[PDB]
């Protein structure tokens, strides 16, 4: 029941934080009670998130409370209802358990009021988890809000409604593996959180007082408030999370700046402006692009890269441990034996690297030499050595080094000694050595992007921006999401924050848009409306008529019924935009893509790279002791693992001598795998 | 695809003994340096880098090149054990 | 675990040939690492071994040379990909690598169905077929161009998916305008005339003085195929248009389009005239022609010709779907007007059963009953709906064009993007008597969005409860047919099976022709066991049962001819502790007979074992 | 640790022998020496 | 390196006959192949320049779909076989050649049996025009022209003859066009493009030919940025 | 007289700053307006040669990720700062230079700040670059170079002072391209084409300079064209 606090980003805390396990102390997994526990109770209403639930095993074990929800003295769940007194509504709100509410005729949230009086005539009701319509006299409570039924991670959706569940389940977990980039944007289209998730996550730094901003750089701030006070908020700085994420607040307050009680100061590592801002909102086009986008997975326009835009900045930590031995001790030192010296360079300081160096996979992170073999040279070697002016040293290069797959730039190394300072070392150990490696990983193939209604892919190509589809005016997009992707998962939320997403690239503006509230079909299109006129409306002015592929398109689009025939090329296109489609122009060719397609603006989010899901290559290494098996060393990778289902796989091929191989000399057969080797060399 | 998988195929009883054929005659291709090649200079197996097409190294390929052209032969019980390990060495050194 | 292996994220390689895979040339350069010593060696780039292993131990410290040597040393090789959980054979398959940058595994479209890999970041681990013998088996017998067809059900696996056929579809389609109605003339130019004043529409189906026609027809009338294509790319036409073209000294009535995709075939198959018989000129293309399409042509031409096509479809669909145009705005998922009424009609019928119960002719369940049976009838009545107003009105409709094609989509998904999601179940079981009367477009109610979360669980957790492992199942089949392999070539039995054709018990006994797959899945592939003159025709005993040999004998039953088919199978089979050939018949997943020693236990174990993980599980109704 | 008894591995394809057309004159190595003086 | 600049790319081409060739040119840098495959490709489609059939008179027959008794074609499938028809003008001033023919009875009719005119010769001298057998006859004013691409018989104008029925003009020689961009290797480089380009032609022209002159219409269109003309820059009003 | 060709097209500049130029080209053969727009617009997007930003060094930083006293800024937006940095090389010869900066004190340190090179001006010396409250002292030199494309950090090692940051490079000084194909006739000929280009750069290269530049490149390649090989 205690783990390693979820601290990819911000609201990975709070989420981790608001979770509930059915598993521990109480009954768990082996008698996994299927499809009971795991289901969503009537009563959950409220007091569980219906959707925020682990997919795979763990499903509905596992749990997110819900936003409103609060845990009383008993431990029970409750939810906050207005009282609502012969059709007038209170504001004198009530936390029912589960119980209680079961003995309530409650109305919907949505319910049409006017003023405090329920305006309609038909009301919409829950009585004891039945849905009813009921007249305004029989109702006695009302929900206080859409926002109440879910999680927090749920609540960050916009358009949910839109969204079949299992795909919004999809997007409130992954805005959890979201990784904070040094250029994170909130999003165009919003919810409503976003902001209030920062202030509860203790991401941002806010001023306690009203005051006047009095010292401000990278490292801290200092404030007088308005009785003398000169209070220093040391800026947390380049730290490492859990996850290896970097957190770090930074200063959004100038010297002299007079400054509220809650106003800002710091942003946290996923935010902006004290709004969470957990990727960015980017251009994309829906449409296939010859097959590079083929099953979820996405194209990238090269311009993202240069504008620093998925970038983000990991930390790794290497530990080494200088160990009395039975043999001896052995120490930390720069004086390692071998034929080199430019694998010394970046290193001098004492068996250290020195902090700022470039560290390529294999380098010398920290020199280690202990004695080794029982202390034994090979009379073979003795011999080797006599020859070349023999030393025959009795201490081996144990040194650690950047295991490969990458390392980076060094950025602090600590030092923890013989327990003398205020350190409690692991018995037999005399020092500890600590290097912390940062990188700035830049988005490529194979990163994984996602939106928040649970679309989901890798980035399986980059193009240069002259590929990239473009639209009239010149502007290319960032991303190009295949439709496919679209019609069986049933998240259609996707397509309306691009709608709106679209609107508020020309209008300049972003939006609120509440869950089960929020924006609407007709709302979006008044906005896209206005847009035009930006995204068209001055063509004119600047001296420009419609293209000669604009007429193109248009004729197909006619065909299509997207277009009133008669109407003119411009009113068509205003007619077009409305659906939220442009005509775009295919950066290869230059002509136009045969009939319209939607663009917009969307939120992705690049997600968290997990060490075991890394690239990975084995060719031959260590051994497993008692069984003799490939095994994983520290900077040599450990061998796959061949089960019986890729057994029966290679038996139906009738790949005998493959089989064979692979079960004697790829792993077991011990002088197999040597003259295997041999043989090879 | 391979270059004549199809009649690869035609030329046996069971798919496995193609495999079979095709191993065993490449082990002997690489086990005499590839100087059995019953394959005239101009149609030798070759391939690009460094630029300067010097012949494919590769003997599961070498094989099924032989094996089209027809001038092998393959059998259940053709000549005796070992008086094939050495009638080999013969003709072409085991160095 | 395993020594010459490794791991990594797949990204898909439109750009790949069917047996090629991309590698990373970082993982390539430690898989084949003892191989790469050794051409180091034999090139002036490395003294001896261990100075080129040093060589190699740090990053800084590679050269250029070496990847030169590493494009040499791959020569032929090939690797084999997995997928995990491998379900059946195809859960492992081999390529021919080529290195690229980056560090992603680069996977060709057509094998993800095999492998059910997706690119949401699924990972594939990678093998190395090290001697001369495995990489024989891996390159003879495990290469992906050498398994198209299904070894579960002889159909065509490495198949056209889905951005492909979406591509293929829109090409092949023709437009159907209605600005013309079905007027009559004086025809020769006095057609055309009304057309040019716009009054008709070109793909009008005018009824002139004689015959039916386009336009559009009389007006475009092409000497030759590129003649009509040279038209389309001076934009005077669509590939959609129908049109006139004199192909193969016929004079056809087809779109442009039609011929194009007639061409693809013909060239990639290098057979201009096979290529025209194998196609199905008079439709769209889609999942299922195209699957036949393949099928066919692996039949008729070699399996080698037909990896050719395969990639060739693969190309073309590609490039079609990017200029096509479809993409989704909101105003696709298309609201028939319809929806209104049937709600309407529902909500008043409703009315009245409330009523007959008020007056108590309706028991509590008889009412229950009574509502859900509406319903259901209703949801079926908009569903209806929808697309027959997809058909009549926006044929060309992004969504529709997806679900027909095949390329994605089902009617219960459409019908719950455009009509309304309906009925949703209660987590005891039981139905809620009020449906979810929104469609994802109108965008669901607080309450509607709960109430129907019920299921999404049911769901999630019970294909996360064979999702898991129901491999369970091909576990315990194994453990019972793992030594049977074909031994023998005739075991020489006499008696057989006798596979029919007919279902008793419609109207209780009554006989009924069995469906067109349940005998396929009977019959394709067997030898017949004893002679078959039917349809004035001999099969002839010992005769493998070809598919088109099966729709004869359908043919022949269809005609009351024949009742039965006696045929040659593995549970009459007389081979010790196997299976012989003539018993088990065609391999399968090549279209000729089993060769002798196919571990055909495994496979059968393999078949039966894969789907199950997709068999929904506890009794729901 | 042993060859599977199917594909490759099965008896009836196992044991398959290949030579060349000029390494065939080892049955003419029999044809040469078998009566002798 | 970065690298310094890059070399200068090799230009193949094989040449099957007078009617089809591969042109291959590698390597490029990244785009590169796209950037000119596509120009060349709507140049050699639109703007080469050729000749074919316009119009023609037919001395018994009054409306283009009918047919002709004693000739066992269609009116349309004649028409369609002159669509077929290639000739080239070996003198540069000619603009347009009416072409004679005249034939009856048990004969099978070429190509060849148009009577042999000015500085025009007919390339295909095999093609198949009509079969005829008994009583039927055939004389006609085949119209030929100069010109372009593709030009429809609507979307010209100006009528001949008292008996003229307009006819598709497939003016470009160049029958078909398709080219395809694939990634090559230089040194470390896997980025570049190299361009292969099909062309297939009538046979009045190369393969080659029609590329040598693509390129041309080309660098000739890029002298046009040539003699700038100034301009006021608009107004923002706003 | 021979009217199967037509007369060489008015080609008609509308330029005004050093930033965005609209370029025309009427009439030309139908289809024409994309024949020429697309391949340059290409070639105008990728393929211009620019100066831009390729390392950093600064007095007391050791490494990218580090934090200057008495500067609001971190050093890796410092950076992102420095790549918004234009540039022009007016000798053409020239192909890199170090730009100095020392800094000091309570001030806003913009581009113009930097210590003056001949032949070298500074596009936007407006351009924010740190913040320096009281006794915070910032002192750099600033490697520019002339280049092509996008050239990461990562792919060089520019290691002129052992603690210098390299910089990803984004040389190409045209910022973005659209065209338009209208619609215009001569006469009698109804659909020819009028087709106007419309560059915006970074006023260290000049639409005009850009789109001459762009041209000759195509032209340049037209030239592989000839001189063919056997297969
Ligand atoms: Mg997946
Ligand atoms: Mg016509
Ligand atoms: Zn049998």
């Amino acid at each position: 029941l205690s783990q390693f606090k979820d601290e990819t980003n911000p609201l990975s805390s709070l989420r981790h934080k608001r979770r509930i396990s059915a598993l521990g102390p109480g009954g768990l997994t082996r008698e996994r009670a299927g499809f009971d526990v795991r289901d969503v109770h009537r009563t959950h209403y409220g007091r569980i998130c219906p959707v925020e639930t682990p997919e795979g095993a763990n499903i509905g074990l596992i749990t997110s409370l819900a936003a409103y929800a609060r845990v009383d003295e008993l431990g029970f769940i409750r939810t906050p209802y207005r009282r609502v007194v012969g059709g007038v509504v209170t504001d004198e709100v009530v936390y029912m358990t589960a119980t209680e509410e079961d003995r309530y005729t409650i109305a919907q949230a949505n319910t049409p009021l006017e003023g405090n009086r329920i305006a309609a005539e038909r009301v919409v009701a829950r009585r004891k988890g039945e849905p009813v319509i009921v007249s305004p006299e029989e109702v006695e409570f009302m929900d206080v809000s859409p926002k109440q039924v879910f999680s927090v991670n749920t609540n960050l959706i916009p358009f949910l409604e839109h969204d079949d569940a299992n795909r919004a389940l999809m997007g409130s977990n992954m805005q959890t593996q979201a990784v904070p980039l040094i250029r994170a944007q909130a999003p165009v289209v919003m919810t409503g959180l976003e902001e209030r998730v920062v202030r509860d996550s203790l991401a941002a730094l806010y001023a306690e007082e009203d005051g006047e901003v009095a010292k401000v750089d990278g490292n801290r701030i200092v404030v007088r408030y308005e009785d003398g006070r000169l209070v220093e908020y040391p800026l947390r700085r380049f730290y490492r999370s859990n996850q290896g994420t970097a957190l770090d607040q930074r200063p959004r307050v100038v010297v002299g700046q007079r400054v509220r009680k809650g106003d800002l100061l710091a942003d946290g590592p996923a935010s902006e402006n004290g709004f969470l801002a957990l990727g960015q909102n980017v251009l994309v086009a829906i449409m296939p692009f010859d097959g590079y986008n083929f099953e979820d997975a996405i194209v990238i326009s090269e311009e993202l890269l240069k504008r620093d835009f998925y970038t983000s900045i990991h930390i790794e930590r290497y530990e080494i441990e200088a160990r009395d031995t039975k043999l001896g001790p052995e120490r930390i030192t720069r004086d390692i034996p071998h034929l080199s010296e430019a694998a010394l360079r970046d290193l001098d300081e004492e068996g250290v690297v020195r902090i700022g160096a470039e560290v390529k996979p294999g380098d010398i992170l920290v020199g280690r030499t202990s004695f080794k073999g029982e202390s034994e040279p090979t009379p073979e070697e003795r011999l080797l050595r006599s020859i070349f002016g023999e030393k025959a040293r009795d201490v081996k290069d144990t040194s650690l080094r950047v295991p490969p797959g990458e390392g980076g730039i060094v950025v602090r190394t600590v030092r923890l000694r013989r327990g003398d300072p205020g350190v409690e070392l692991k018995p037999g150990v005399r020092e500890v050595v600590r290097v912390y490696v940062a990188q700035k990983r830049k988005l490529q193939v194979g990163d994984k992007l996602a939106n928040r209604h649970g679309n989901k892919g890798v980035v399986a190509k980059i193009l240069p921006v002259e590929d990239m589809p473009h639209l009239p005016d010149g502007t290319p997009v960032d991303v190009i999401l295949n439709p496919l992707g679209v019609p069986s998962r049933m998240n259609l939320g996707q397509i309306l924050e691009t709608h709106l997403g679209l609107a508020g690239y020309f209008l300049g503006q972003r939006y609120i848009s509440p869950i089960f509230d929020g924006a609407k079909e007709p709302e979006i299109k008044e906005l896209l409306a206005q847009a035009f006129e930006v995204y068209f409306g001055k063509r004119k002015g600047e001296g420009f008529g419609v293209d000669k592929r604009e007429v193109e398109v248009l004729r197909r689009a006619e065909k299509l019924g997207l277009v009133t025939p008669g109407k003119t090329p411009e009113e068509q296109l205003k007619e077009l935009f409305l659906q939220g489609k442009v005509v775009l122009y295919d950066g290869r060719t230059g002509e136009p893509i045969e009939g319209p397609i939607v663009v917009g603006q969307m939120f992705i989010m690049k997600l968290y790279h997990m060490v075991e899901d890394k690239m990975h290559a084995r060719s031959t290494g260590p051994y497993s002791l008692i069984t003799q098996q490939p095994l994983g060393g520290k900077a040599q990778f450990g061998g796959q693992r061949f089960g019986e289902m890729e057994v029966w796989a290679l038996e139906a091929y009738g790949a005998a001598h493959t089989l064979q191989e692979m079960l004697t000399l790829k792993s077991d057969d011990i002088e197999g795998r040597n003259a295997a080797y041999e043989a090879i060399i | 695809a391979e270059p004549g998988i199809d009649k690869l195929f035609g030329m046996v009883d069971s798919k496995y003994r193609l495999t079979v054929v095709v191993a065993k005659r490449a082990q002997q291709l690489l086990r005499h340096g590839f100087k059995n090649t019953v394959l005239e200079p101009e149609e030798r197996p070759k391939m690009q880098t460094l630029e300067g097409l010097f012949d494919d190294p590769n003997a599961e390929t070498w094989a099924m090149k032989e094996l089209l052209t027809g001038r092998l032969v393959f059998g259940e019980n053709l000549v005796p054990e070992d008086r094939l390990q050495k009638e080999m060495e013969r003709i072409y050194p085991g160095e | 675990r395993v020594d010459y292996s490794g791991r990594s994220v797949i990204v898909v390689g439109p750009q790949l040939k069917l047996h090629q895979c991309g590698l990373p040339k970082r993982m390539a350069l430690e898989l084949f690492k003892p191989f790469l010593l050794k051409k180091m060696e034999e090139k002036g780039i490395a003294p001896n071994v261990k100075a080129a292993r040093r060589m190699l131990e740090r990053q800084r410290d590679i050269k250029d040379e070496v990847w030169d040597a590493l494009e040499e040393v791959i020569h032929g090789k090939v690797v084999l990909l997995n997928r995990a959980p491998t379900l059946h054979r195809l859960g492992i398959q081999a390529f021919q690598p080529v290195l690229v940058e980056g560090q992603s595994i680069q996977l060709h479209p057509l094998v993800c169905e095999a492998f059910n890999a997706d690119f949401d970041g699924d990972q594939m681990a990678v093998h190395v077929p090290l001697s001369s013998f495995a990489q024989a088996e891996a390159r003879i017998q495990m290469l992906s161009a050498h398994n198209l067809l299904s070894p579960a059900s002889g159909e065509p696996l490495a198949k056209p998916s889905r951005d492909i056929i979406l591509g293929l579809y829109y090409i092949t389609q023709v437009r159907k305008e209605k600005k013309g109605a079905g007027l009559e003339f004086a025809t020769p130019e006095e057609a055309l005339a009304a057309h040019e004043r716009g009054e008709v529409a070109l793909n009008a189906p005018i009824k002139v003085a004689g015959r039916e026609t386009s336009v559009g027809r009389l007006k475009y009338v092409f000497a030759n195929p590129d003649e009509a294509l040279l038209a389309v790319a001076h934009g005077i036409v669509d590939l959609q248009d129908v049109v006139t073209v004199r192909y193969m000294g016929k004079r056809l009535e087809t779109s442009p389009g039609r011929i194009l995709f007639a061409r693809i075939v013909a060239e990639a198959v290098e057979d201009e005239k096979v290529a025209w018989e194998l196609i199905q000129l008079d439709v769209p293309q889609e999942k299922n022609s195209l699957k036949d399409l393949v099928y066919q042509a692996f039949l008729r031409l070699g399996m080698e010709k037909t990896a050719r096509l395969l990639d060739a479809l693969k190309y073309y669909g590609f490039t079609f779907s990017t200029t096509s145009g479809i993409t989704i705005g909101i105003d696709d998922a298309v609201i028939p007007e319809e929806k209104k009424q049937y709600l309407e009609e529902a909500d008043r019928k409703l009315l009245q059963i409330e009523q007959a119960y008020e007056m108590g002719f309706l028991t509590d369940r008889e009412r229950y009953d009574q509502i859900l049976q509406l319903w259901t009838e209703t949801t079926e009545k908009v569903t209806q709906a929808v697309f027959k107003n997809f058909e009549e009105n926006y044929p060309f409709n992004p969504l529709y064009v997806m679900a027909q094609s095949g390329a994605r989509g089902n009617p219960q998904q459409i019908r719950q993007l455009c009509g309304l999601r309906g009925l949703m179940q209660k987590p005891s079981g039981e139905t809620f008597e009020v449906p979810v009367r929104s469609s994802f477009r109108e965008g669901l109610t607080v309450l509607e969005y709960f109430i129907s979360s019920h299921g999404a669980r049911k769901g999630g957790a019970d294909t996360a409860l064979r999702t898991a492992d129901s491999g369970y199942l091909t576990r315990k089949l194994v453990d019972v047919t793992h030594e049977i392999v074909v031994r023998e070539a005739d075991c020489g039995t006499t008696n057989y099976i006798s596979v029919p054709l007919f279902q008793p018990d419609e109207v209780t006994r009554s006989l009924r022709l069995r469906k067109r797959a349940d005998i396929e899945a009977g019959l394709y592939g067997r030898v017949l066991a004893r002679e078959v003159e039917v349809l004035g025709v001999r099969l002839e005993e010992g005769r493998y049962l070809s598919m088109d040999d099966v729709h004869l004998l359908i043919k022949a039953a269809e005609a009351g001819e024949i009742q039965e088919v006696p045929v040659r199978s593995p549970l009459t089979c007389q081979t010790r502790y196997g299976v012989c050939q003539k018993c088990y018949g065609y391999d399968l997943s090549m279209a000729r007979p089993v060769s002798i020693g196919e571990a055909v236990g495994i496979v059968a174990a393999q078949s039966i074992g894969e789907p199950g993980t997709q068999l929904t599980m506890r009794t729901f109704h | 640790g042993r060859l599977i008894p199917a594909g490759t591995g099965s008896d009836f394809v196992r044991f398959t022998q290949v030579v060349d057309q000029k390494t065939l004159k080892a049955i003419e190595e029999a044809r040469k020496e078998a009566v002798e003086a | 390196m970065l690298d310094s600049k890059l070399k200068a790319p090799v230009f193949t081409v094989r040449t099957q006959g007078r009617e089809y060739g591969e042109f291959v040119l590698e390597p490029l840098e990244r785009g590169f192949g796209v950037t000119l495959g596509n120009p060349l490709r709507r140049i050699l489609l639109s703007s080469i320049p050729g000749t074919a059939v316009t119009s023609v008179y037919i001395e018994d027959v009054l409306h283009e779909f009918s047919t002709i008794p004693g000739v066992k074609e269609d009116v349309v499938e004649i028409i369609l076989n002159l669509k077929e028809l290639v000739v080239r003008f070996l003198n540069p001033s000619l603009q347009t050649v009416t072409l004679l023919l005249k034939a009856e009875g048990p004969k099978e009719v070429k190509a060849r049996d148009f009577l042999p005119v000015a500085d025009v010769e007919i390339m295909n001298p095999d093609l198949h025009i009509a079969t005829l057998e008994e009583g039927g006859r055939l004389n006609m004013e085949v119209r030929v022209d100069r010109g372009v691409g593709y030009v429809p018989a609507e979307k010209h104008g100006i009528k001949d003859r008292i008996n003229a029925i307009p006819v598709d003009a497939v003016f470009s020689p160049v029958r078909r066009v398709a080219f395809q961009v694939e990634d090559t290797r230089l040194g470390q480089r896997t980025d570049l493009d190299k361009l292969t380009l099909r062309i297939w032609t009538d046979g009045s022209v190369t393969p080659l030919e029609a590329l040598n002159q693509a390129v041309e219409i080309l660098r000739e269109h890029l002298t046009y940025f040539s003699n700038p003309q100034a301009a006021a820059v608009a107004a923002p009003e706003e």
